[PDB]
């Protein structure tokens, strides 16, 4: 059970 | 200027091509054409359709010997949900005992996963600076920084059960470390109990943010 990716760095 | 071969690329070979959905699909290389500054590759997909593609939008339909890939290599890999899809990314770590002889992949959308040696495929003609065809600028910039700094990889040491804040989509969430696997940590968000595997050098993890923002 996973969230959609938040990517590699915090959102800008 | 039609060609039957471009080095090891030969008309009739099996290939993977990128579709507009950003997923990659098996097909056959049916033509090579010199068009302006370079070559275009015509692909007939097994399932449905024909595409004319740049060389960074085709991949070999074989799993390479592991030693031919490097940190920074441009690849297509299995991205699972629950399905299985093929999606592009960058090799972030090559196989070693500590990672159970897997490749760490940073996908073009910023997803991270370890994949096995039989779950990735090399892109045929990547850009020299491999990250320059990543559409998401935040992921592009991250990968340039990561590959350029490698093997300097500041990471946080986390332990199962540890409570930290983790960033997701502009908010900092209470979370717990569930598992450590090589350079990844499985984070459980306490508000809903869904997890995410996150790179231990990512500033989305509060301890890593804290270290990088100090000066």
């Amino acid at each position: 059970a996973r969230k959609s990716t938040g990517g590699k760095a915090p959102r800008k | 200027g039609e060609l039957s071969k471009d080095g090891d690329l030969i008309v009739s070979m099996r290939i993977l091509g990128k579709k507009r959905t950003k997923t990659w699909h098996k097909g056959t290389l049916i033509a090579i054409q010199t068009v302006g500054p370079g070559k275009k590759y015509k692909v007939k997909f097994d399932n449905k359709g024909k595409s004319l593609l740049s060389g960074n939008h085709i991949a070999y339909d074989y799993h390479p010997p592991a030693d031919k890939l490097y940190v920074g290599s441009r690849v297509v890999a299995k991205y699972k949900d629950g399905q299985v899809w093929l999606y592009a990314g960058i090799v972030a770590e090559t196989p070693n005992v500590k990672n159970k002889l897997r490749f760490l992949i940073f996908f073009d959308d910023g997803y991270a996963s370890y994949v096995t040696q039989s779950e990735l495929y090399p892109i045929c003609r990547p850009l020299k600076k491999t990250w320059e065809d990543i559409e998401d600028i935040s992921c592009r910039d991250f990968i340039e920084e990561y590959v350029t700094a490698y093997p300097n990889r500041p990471m946080v040491l986390l332990k199962s059960g540890q409570l930290i804040k983790t960033e997701w989509e502009g908010t900092w969430w209470k979370s717990r470390v569930e598992e450590v696997d090589g350079s990844l940590v499985r984070i459980l968000f306490l508000d809903d109990k869904r997890c995410e595997w996150i790179y231990r050098g990512s500033t989305r993890l509060e301890p890593m943010f804290s270290m990088k923002t100090s000066s």
